[PDB]
């Protein structure tokens, strides 16, 4: 009590969350900071009355040290992959393999936004995931997001959906 | 007047002490609004060892409960004697520790011993002569396995000249489901025989057996393990808390019964056995008493110390009867020119006398050994521990807390140590 | 084909089970073995969601029908009613009572019914309290409907607030739902017209009429405290503001702050808390002013529990007075940190501080005094009894710093980053508390990120995260290191830990700053060697006792690393301390031998940091030479190996091993008059002295000369070598008075072992090394100690001299195999191996761990190939190269199964045979039981063949025959021969008549059992007669006439066992007696006494013996 306590009033009242974003491209990760209003910026939005927390990391080198500190912890990760890609593909499936955990309860919220799909030789939702291992993933709500530069849409019900999930597990104030 | 207070940890060791303060409250003859309505001088003369003279002749217990979640503290607070405890003592949280050591270790419980200390200290300043503590908890939880193991560090490092007793209770998969059992009571382990000096292991298996074998249940409960943990207790506190001509306080006792720092755990027991409600019986004699009580049969951890050897051994008679009688059937049991001598009872046995009988006896016995024999659920219990460390399955969520394996390596190697010392000092005579 | 959703899953696993059991309780209820069972089972499920109650959400509606359904009942029991407020008090436990009580029935058909149960529910029932506690908690929730209680209408408010009020003086929990309803139903607008001012003036009269000393009075305080409470929050201002005054004016008097309650003091905080916000709109008020002075003055509250409420309050408050009152509330915090003050009201300001930052309540001209502030708190410790208090004013800092990083924008907090990024980088890694460094690194962290851009930021990220800065040992040296190199963490951290660190209180803390000082001085040689090692041989000196000792060794790493940094240059020592510091250093030992420091308790940390500094100085070659400070060193060395027996034994060990290694290191650098030699006469002295103390009657003085003369150099041991090693030999032996000296022994042959490791092998110059004249003398040697069994009260203690012998003899061979291989004889290594093989089936599971790595690293080796290994092409096989880090030898289950295929050969088969005796019978049950099973499982191959089993008879006996007399193998064995008797392993040797195997085995065990007292080998022997039935011929009679001399033994105990067993080997076998002579021999084995008279006794055994046909 004393400190945890207090952390979790202030968690629960000012609807506080901490969102982990990952990547191996950064126009991907432009498009959406347009939609919510190694490197390190702290960057604190405040999209449909969540005070959220965009952590931007440059290199998934150092990862388990973003996961969690001394206070607060991590409770979403929006990774970035590039389905014309295919030759650093498994080094984000091991980071992802090695991160997130099994746990007794549930998990952080997991959205790899693919980015760039117009290009040729694009690798479809199933592929991309049977690329990345999502089905041995357990105790962890998934989705993959598609996105085309083209058209440019079918991005608002994935972040729905997130931040339906991210405020359904924590906030019950409503 | 030498005082000795006590701690209250986890919901197990919530629930044992809770029991314990009301039995002994039968036997100093307190109600539970806190008068005395006694018809003994006998009691009076060492009350103080855990209670307080307050304003109208009010004795007090000087007990601390502590708990991460808040049920447990709920409950004995509307006890048939919640009334008798400081509403200033009940300090806990809204989390457990989910039976994981670091949850309530390196994490939740790191926060709220700060509270204890400060009622320890508190409880500390009113005492005119400190002596020591106690602590009751369990190694199969989360809260009373890292929780209480801070505690005793704590009390260590700001109290380096005061004695430390424990009650621990080693869990077991036929009375919990739990799957992280080794885990916690290694780690406890670990922390215990490197800052205790005395430690009375109470095993959850030995207890289920009775009930179910001697007693024949078909489901037993916690009830039934209790209601001889209870009687256990308290025929061990009993030089502590009456008169006699053996007198040996805390101090004095981890004098005698540990020859050895690392080698303290003991082997208490109890005898006639009994279930709830029924217990009045008849009226035994000393020497149906004298072979009860070094009846396997009758002791609270599942082990045999016939297969070893006694290193420290006692006895407190209780109920009305001579010190002469009991040494003259002693005399006869030492003795093979005799018909009444006996292969499995110790040689050297500090016996004692006692006037006042137990609750619902006339005559009872308690068994304070220190056999080699312990070394057997130590050995089970690393053969359980090893069973899941070499997949490393569910290891992961310990590591993710703070701690390391490391750790885990080294309370192997310490443990493999206190079990070699063990088995050396099996072959130890004079010669 | 453009977004999926993953494979989902309901959290609660559990759903059938729970509805199971909660469509089974009209039968549950009426027993207390199917309601004591169940209510526990549901308990233990509830406890799996107490961290993530939220999961159990959606299952709040169902698991409250099927219990609504039975308790609105009135053909069910009480007893089945009140086990179900027991159940839903559970469920209430885990969510809690602000969210699931908003579901349960709220119509204005469910008041009257709820009142007329409640009016029954006794109060004397505390088998029964949770049904009351969740009926007071159900009727409040029914006071919150609009609705009015005139159409309802000895009145309902006169029926409900008399039972409120009844619950306010209980001790039991419900009295905090009393609290609750009173709050919930007068704070209703037909409530509080009719009913506001009796409730006031009722609580006004009790906190009067009450007192601290008797125990229901500080219940009722309690309880009242928390009713108003609850009615001021639930309370309007156009309602409380006007009895806001009186109720102040009456708690002033309750005394709360001088009272030895804590929850009171913490209410009456709250409550003033409370009070101070009713009357400033959502300063004038005077209530307010003393508000104020109230929650400053219990930030210095004793207990960790007032103070968070008053800091609260104290940031709350400020949020409403203007900023014309408000540079009062911060200027007071500020008071707090003045130097004659406690580290509670530390924390009370830093707490305060962390409120106003959270809050915004502070402005940046604040923010330079906060700067300082904060890295004074940082830098706190005072000394207090065996402890040291810091923590918690350290943490509150910490705290502060993260609070302020996360609040104001990254350009408000530029000049605050920058000036506080060493004092967190120097909290984070150098402190004794992890929960701390965590903090710190967290705080760091949270900083670096917002303000993006820092100085060498993620490096330190990286370096320093949640899990490395959780392991203190790699943080004072692996972390030490990296953070040093960078130029901006250099002397910040240097001098901190010589300040702070090397006089600390605890010695494992100084240890690890010197460890530190020795890595993070060689990137800065100048600075350390300037303006540190000034400082350092000032503070030893001084009367505190830890700072000496921290200081030493803070000089003695400081003088090896620049031995090291010169040495890397090829350049003397002088190049970087001064003349100075050579005649300060040199002048540590006259002055503590002057003052006379070398006494007391204290004495053994002066001692052991002095010889920490004469071996660094040694190891660093010092311009020493013929110099008295060399021959009080010597003496100093001298006088501490003599003085061991005073030390403790908990820290008696260290002192002689730093001692040894600074007598070798102190020889080596100063006793060498020219290469190739020394000076004669300090030889001959030392020589002298060591050979006079070896027979010192203390064990103490003759192991540490022992170790000393071990760890001698081999240039000092030349031409003098067949003395010393004849007086190690004979130390290691043993004499009537020399008996319980085991660790003398031991001793010995580590310092026989050290000496013929360092002098190694030379050819014609016994007395220069070791060579094939006197190498058999010190196998003997070595070899005599293996058969030392010390059986004191201490346990076996011949296991510490059989350990290091083993440990020598590897060593010798190890030494001898790799020059001149002859001396490696072949009866030696065959008696080395057969020692070494029966090491390995010892019954502690440790000791056979150890000697099953020996054997395998004797045998396992081709640097060269060793010669004489017996079996070598058999033994290869037995153990694969490729299994050595497979198989733990310390579990006997794992062990047994591989020793035992060494019976198979002849050469294994006689040590091996003995060692696993001992084993095979014992006391330990695993032990006996895996050995038994290995034993049967071995025989399945050499039990049909008559040769094989014949030689392991053969073997069997003559060992037997072998230790007769001896109790520590003939005890064991005769129960191993019973194990083996039993299990019909010689079931082929009883078709002969007087089978030799069993004529010998019985003479034998007659001439062991002879005037034996031990009743153990008395019921061993009786155990074993028995067995000997099956073997017919003259064995039968010679056992029966045997088994009936027992009959009539002095012992009562005797007489009986030997007729159980007979009774039951009578029965097993066959062929032994008569049919119709067996009836009777049964009924009279069942029809006799064998614990009374031997008057009667005596008869009866003729009796047997005349129907059985023996004499006698
Ligand atoms: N003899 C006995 N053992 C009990 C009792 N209650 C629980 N245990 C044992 O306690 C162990 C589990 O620890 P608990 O006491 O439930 O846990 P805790 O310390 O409260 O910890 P967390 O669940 O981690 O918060 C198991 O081995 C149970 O068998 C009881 O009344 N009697
Ligand atoms: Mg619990």
């Amino acid at each position: 009590m004393g400190l945890l306590t207090i952390l979790k009033k202030m968690k629960q009242k000012e609807r506080e969350l901490r969102l982990l974003m990952l990547g191996l491209d950064n126009a991907g990760k432009t498009t959406i900071l347009k939609k919510f209003n190694l490197g390190f910026n702290i960057k604190t939005l405040e999209h449909r009355g969540f005070k959220l927390n965009i952590w931007d990391v440059g290199g998934q080198k150092s990862l388990r040290s973003y996961w969690r500190n001394y206070f607060e912890s991590t409770d979403g990760l929006i990774w970035v992959v590039d389905s014309a890609d295919r030759q650093r593909m498994q080094d984000c499936q091991r980071e992802l393999q090695s991160l997130l955990v099994e746990e007794r309860l549930a998990g952080a919220t997991l959205l790899i936004f693919a980015n760039k799909q117009d290009l040729p030789g694009a690798l479809s939702s199933n592929a991309i995931r049977e690329v990345l291992e999502l089905d041995s993933i357990r105790s962890h709500h998934w989705c993959i997001q598609g996105c085309s530069a083209v058209t440019g849409e079918n991005l608002l019900p994935g972040i729905d959906w997130l931040l339906d999930d991210i405020s359904s597990r924590i906030f019950t104030a409503d | 007047m030498r005082e000795i207070v006590h701690i209250q940890a986890g919901q197990c060791g919530n629930q044992i002490g809770a029991k314990f303060w009301e039995v002994i409250s039968d036997e100093h003859g307190i109600d539970p609004t806190g008068t005395y309505h006694g018809d003994s001088d006998l009691q009076l003369d060492r009350i103080s060892v855990y209670y307080n003279e307050a304003t109208g002749g009010k004795y007090v217990p000087r007990a601390i409960l502590v708990d991460l979640e808040p049920g447990t503290m709920d409950s004995v607070r509307s006890g048939p004697f919640g009334q008798i405890f400081r509403p200033d003592n009940f300090v806990f949280g809204q989390s457990g520790a989910g039976n994981n050591w670091a949850k309530g270790h390196y994490t939740e419980g790191a926060e709220l011993v700060d509270s204890v200390l400060d009622v320890v200290r508190k409880e500390a300043e009113s005492c005119d002569c400190l002596q020591g503590f106690q602590l009751t908890h369990s190694l199969g939880g989360g809260t009373g396995s890292g929780m209480g193991t801070l505690l005793i560090s704590k009390i260590r490092e700001e109290y380096p000249d005061r004695i430390m007793n424990t009650f621990s209770v080693v869990p077991s998969p036929k009375v919990s489901d739990t799957v992280v059992e080794p885990y916690n009571a290694t780690l406890s382990v670990h922390q215990l025989v490197e800052n205790t000096d005395e430690t009375y292991c109470i095993d959850n298996e030995a207890l289920y057996d009775i009930c179910f074998r001697t007693l024949k249940l078909t489901t037993p409960t916690y009830g039934d393990l209790n209601h001889l943990v209870s009687a256990t207790m308290s025929g061990v506190t009993t030089c502590l808390r009456f008169p006699g001509q053996l007198n040996a306080d805390l101090r004095k006792l981890a004098v005698n019964m540990v020859p050895f720092p690392r080698l303290h755990f003991f082997m208490p027991g109890f005898a006639p056995l009994t279930s709830r409600g029924s217990q009045q019986y008849r009226a035994l004699t000393v020497p149906e008493l004298t072979q009860q009580v070094f009846d396997a049969k009758n002791m609270m951890a599942a082990c045999d110390p016939r297969h070893g050897r006694y290193l420290t051994v006692a006895a407190v008679f209780r109920g009305r009867m001579s010190m002469k009688e009991v040494d003259e059937q002693m005399l006869n049991v030492q003795n093979k020119n005799s018909s009444y001598f006996v292969e499995w009872i110790p040689n050297n046995v500090k016996t004692a006398v006692c006037d006042i009988p137990p609750r619902g006896l006339k005559m009872a016995v308690t068994f304070i050994g220190n056999s080699t024999a312990i070394q057997e659920l130590f050995k089970r219990i690393s053969e359980q521990f090893t069973a899941m460390f070499r997949r490393k399955a569910f290891l992961h969520w310990y590591t993710g807390e703070g701690m390391d394996e490391m750790e885990f390596t080294e309370a192997e190697s310490n443990m493999n140590d206190l079990v070699s010392e063990y088995q050396q000092y099996q072959d130890a005579t004079a010669e | 084909e453009t977004l999926a959703f993953g494979a989902a899953l309901e959290a609660f696993g559990e759903s059938a089970e729970t509805r199971a059991l909660l469509g089974r309780l009209r039968e549950v209820h009426g027993g207390g073995a199917e309601r004591e069972v169940a209510l526990e089972r549901f308990r233990v499920i509830m406890d799996k969601y107490q961290e993530q109650p939220h999961l159990l959400d959606p299952h709040l509606e169902w698991m409250m029908n099927l219990l609504l359904d039975i308790v609105q009942d009135q053909t069910s029991p009480a007893s089945l009613v009140h086990l179900a407020f027991k159940f839903l008090y559970i469920i209430t436990k885990v969510r809690g009572y602000k969210t699931f009580l908003r579901l349960f029935p709220h119509e204005v058909a469910d008041v009257e019914p709820v009142l007329d149960l409640v009016t029954i529910q006794n109060p004397k029932d505390h088998e029964a309290w949770e049904t009351r506690y969740m009926l007071l908690l159900w009727l409040s929730v029914t006071c919150l409907i609009p609705f009015d209680f005139s159409r309802l209408d000895m009145s309902i408010m006169d029926r409900i607030l008399q039972i409120a009020e009844s619950y306010l003086i209980v001790s039991d929990k419900a009295r905090d739902a009393a609290a609750v309803l009173v709050s919930r139903f007068i704070t209703r607008p037909d409530v509080k017209q009719s009913k506001m001012a009796e409730f006031l003036d009722w609580s006004l009269c009790n906190l009067a009429r009450s007192s601290f000393q008797t125990m229901q009075g500080v219940i009722t305080m309690d309880g009242t405290l928390q009713a108003l409470a609850q009615i001021f929050k639930h309370g309007k201002r156009e309602d409380c503001l006007p009895y806001a005054a009186t109720v102040l004016r009456c708690l002033d008097g309750c005394r709360l702050p001088e009272s030895n309650q804590t929850l009171l003091r913490k209410l009456g905080v709250k409550l003033v808390q409370r009070l101070g916000l009713t009357f400033l709109k959502p300063d004038v008020p005077e209530g307010v002013e003393r508000v104020i002075e109230q929650l400053l003055v219990g930030l210095k509250d004793k207990d960790t529990v007032v103070r968070w409420s008053a800091a609260k309050g104290i940031g709350r408050m400020a949020g409403r007075l203007p900023r014309a009152l408000a540079d009062d509330v911060v200027g007071s915090v500020l008071d707090c940190f003045s130097f004659q003050e406690t580290d509670k009201a530390w924390h009370g300001g830093c707490l305060a501080l962390a409120e106003l930052g959270r809050r915004g309540l502070l402005l940046p001209s604040r923010l330079v005094d906060v700067v300082a502030v904060i890295l004074k708190a940082l830098t706190y410790d005072e000394k207090r009894g065996a402890c040291s208090v810091g923590t918690n004013v350290r943490d509150a800092a910490c705290y502060v710093c993260w609070a302020f990083a996360r609040a104001y924008e990254p350009q408000e907090l530029k000049p605050f980053v920058t000036a506080i990024s060493s004092a967190l980088v120097i909290a984070a890694v150098f402190d004794r508390d992890i929960n701390c460094r965590r903090a710190a690194s967290a705080a760091f962290q949270e900083n670096v990120g917002r303000q993006g851009t820092f100085p060498h930021g993620i490096d330190i990220l990286t370096t320093a995260d949640y899990f490395a800065v959780g392991n203190r040992s790699n943080c004072f040296l692996v972390i030490s290191v990296f953070i040093a190199g960078f130029p901006e963490y250099t002397q910040p951290m240097i001098d901190h830990l010589v300040t702070m660190k090397i006089s600390h209180w605890d010695g494992v803390i100084r240890e690890l700053a010197a460890r530190a000082l020795h890595n993070l001085a060689q990137q800065a040689p100048e600075f350390s060697a300037t303006q540190v090692f000034p400082r350092l041989l000032s503070m030893t000196l001084s009367p505190d006792l830890h700072m000496r000792h921290g200081s030493i060794l803070a000089c003695a790493e400081v003088a090896y690393a620049l031995y090291k940094l010169a040495a890397q240059e090829n350049r003397p020592v002088t190049d970087h301390l001064d003349e100075q510091a050579v005649q300060g250093l040199k002048q540590i030992h006259q002055q503590l031998y002057d003052r006379q420091l070398y006494r007391g308790l204290g004495g053994q940390l002066m001692r052991q940091a002095v010889c920490v500094l004469i071996e660094k100085l040694s190891l660093s070659k010092m311009p020493f030479r013929g110099d008295t400070v060399i021959d009080g060193w010597q003496w100093l060395i001298n006088d501490t190996l003599r003085h061991l027996h005073l030390i403790s034994s908990h820290s008696r060990q260290q002192m002689k091993d730093a001692a040894v290694s600074a007598l070798a290191a102190l020889c080596s650098e100063y006793y060498m008059k020219e290469p190739g030699e020394a000076d004669p006469a300090i030889q001959e002295e030392l020589i002298t002295q060591y050979l006079a103390e070896l027979r010192n009657p203390e064990e103490m003085t003759r192991c540490g000369f022992s170790l000393a003369l071990g760890a001698l150099p081999g240039f000092l041991l030349k031409g003098r070598l067949q003395q010393v090693l004849t007086g190690l030999r004979a130390v290691t032996h043993t004499s009537p008075e020399d008996v319980s000296f085991a660790e003398s022994r031991r001793d010995g042959l580590k310092a026989i072992a050290r000496i013929c490791q360092t002098v190694g092998v030379k050819a014609g110059a016994p007395d220069e090394a070791v060579c094939g004249e006197n190498v058999s003398q010190i196998y003997c040697a070595l070899l005599g100690c293996m058969d030392d069994y010390t059986t004191d009260s201490r346990g076996d203690v011949g296991t510490w001299v059989r350990k290091a012998a083993m440990t020598s003899l590897m060593d010798l061979t190890l030494l001898l195999a790799r020059s001149q291989p002859e001396l490696i004889e072949a009866h030696t290594c065959e008696r080395i191996m057969c020692c070494v093989a029966q090491q390995a089936s010892e019954k502690i599971d440790r000791f056979r761990a150890h000697a099953a790595s020996v054997f395998l690293t004797l045998l396992h080796f081709d640097s060269p190939p060793i010669p004489h290994v017996p079996h070598r092409g058999e033994l290869e096989k037995l153990f694969p190269r490729s299994d050595v880090a497979s198989v733990n030898w310390s579990a006997p289950s794992q062990a047994f199964p591989r020793i035992t295929q060494l019976l198979g050969l002849p050469t294994y088969r006689y040590h091996v045979l003995l060692g696993l005796v001992v084993s095979l019978g014992g006391l330990t049950e695993s032990t006996i039981r895996h050995s038994t099973q290995s034993l049967f499982e071995y025989m399945k191959g050499i039990q049909s063949d008559p040769q094989a089993l014949g030689s392991f008879s053969g073997t069997l006996l003559q060992i037997f025959e072998d230790n007769l007399l001896n109790e520590r193998v003939s005890v064991p064995l005769l129960k191993t021969l019973d194990h083996v008797l039993t299990h019909g392993c010689f079931d082929i040797f009883t078709t002969e008549e007087d089978h030799p195997f069993a004529v010998k085995l019985l003479a034998l065990c007659k001439k062991e059992i002879k005037n034996s007292k031990d009743i153990q080998k008395l019921l061993s022997g009786i155990a074993v007669f028995c067995e000997m039935v099956q073997f017919p011929g003259d064995v039968r009679r010679q056992a029966l006439l045997q088994l009936c001399l027992l009959l009539c033994h002095r012992f009562p105990l005797i007489r009986k066992t030997t007729a159980s067993q007979v009774y039951e080997t009578l029965l097993t076998y066959s062929d032994v007696v008569g049919a119709d002579v067996l009836d009777e021999v049964v009924t009279v084995l069942s029809d006799t006494a064998w614990d009374a008279e031997l008057a009667v006794v005596r008869e009866q055994r003729n009796r047997l013996c005349d129907l059985l046909g023996v004499p006698r």
